[PDB]
């Protein structure tokens, strides 16, 4: 079908191009301003950064799988499109997870959080976070590897179920119950309980990235699950490309979501313009 | 003739091929970017490849797994 080739082509072209930019705007525009220098602008920016490269690097190649319907690069390429899109997968929501943490730090104690959460301490856990990331991405895959398939466009990297399970646990899950436990103590606290009221605002834009983030990949890694326990509950290939780009269109979305909730990126937003 | 056919993390599924079906297959499916369905049972000649799919075609003995 050339009508649905074309209207893929440029429905995914203008959401990539989108994301690319909007990724690029957030992390200029908290670049741009000393006194925005805070370690939960730096985790910001990291999430903006795992955005921005996984829509660079794998929404293009997903996009033209989409579209052609098969690999037309290298199956070393194919292993390399894979790993990153896993590591991006993954690092989204560990910085996601960090910024969780961050947030209740602030919430908790709004006038000793410049002690508890210190510029060394927040570098310190990204680091260590973006290192775990790398490791619960790279090593699930090919330390547990079966042999390549012989078609050379073929894309795939794990057919044992055992891989996609334990994926979906450790890329989505544990940092899913992590993330709604700490921000149910938010809540709480918020609701129970200047500097108060500042962290409050930014603890409520966070909320909303991280609930518009929960809601679109939900779906995503909860259709994949259902299909690798009992394999006949693959409802259409419908579901499954509604999901999957409901997911990617989601790390599309997070530079919506930063003016529509927080005044100052708007500000700084109108100002890089 | 005993070909394997599903397989999940529960483990494997071996059952026997019926009369005139004697061969094992696999085939690939483009489902998605990130799950490429993997179909294998028995079958008297392995099915040519529609819709861009892929279809691996060997003998005997729960072979290529």
């Amino acid at each position: 079908n050339i009508s649905k080739a074309i209207l893929l082509g440029v429905i995914l072209g203008g959401l990539i191009l989108f994301g690319v930019l909007g990724n690029i705007l957030v992390i200029l525009s908290v670049a741009c301003h000393r006194h925005l220098h805070s370690v939960t602008h730096y985790y910001i920016v990291n999430l903006a950064v795992a955005d921005l490269l996984l829509t660079s690097t794998v929404l293009p190649f997903s996009a033209i799988f989409e579209v052609l319907g098969y690999w037309a690069f290298g199956r070393v390429f194919c292993n390399i499109w894979a790993a990153v899109d896993v590591l991006c997968c993954t690092a989204s929501i560990m910085g996601l997870c960090i910024i969780s943490i961050d947030r209740y730090i602030g919430v908790s104690y709004p006038l000793r959080y410049p002690t508890i959460v210190t510029q060394r301490r927040g570098l310190m856990a990204l680091l260590c976070v973006w290192a775990l990331s790398l490791v619960i991405s790279i090593g699930p895959l090919f330390g547990w590897r079966q042999p390549a398939p012989e078609d050379e466009t073929i894309c795939q990297i794990n057919e044992e179920p055992g891989y996609v399970l334990f994926s979906a646990l450790g890329s989505f899950y544990l940092p899913l119950a992590i993330i709604l436990v700490m921000y149910c103590r938010v809540y709480v606290v918020a609701k129970r309980e200047l500097k108060f009221s500042r962290e409050k605002k930014a603890a409520k834009t966070l909320g909303i990235v991280v609930g518009c983030f929960v809601l679109c990949w939900l779906p995503f890694f909860l259709v994949m699950p259902i299909g690798s326990f009992f394999p006949d509950f693959k409802p259409s290939e419908t579901v499954f490309k509604i999901v999957f780009w409901l997911g990617y269109l989601n790390s599309c979305i997070n530079p919506i979501i930063y003016p529509c909730s927080s005044q100052e990126f708007k500000k700084a937003f109108q100002n890089v313009l | 003739l005993t070909c394997v056919t599903k397989n999940t993390i529960f483990g494997i599924t071996t059952e026997n091929c019926p009369a005139g079906q004697n061969l094992c297959f696999k085939r690939w499916h483009y489902v998605i970017p990130r799950y490429t369905e993997i179909t294998r049972g028995c079958a008297a000649t392995c099915p040519i490849p529609e819709n861009y799919d892929s279809i691996h075609c060997c003998k005997t003995d729960k072979c290529n797994e």
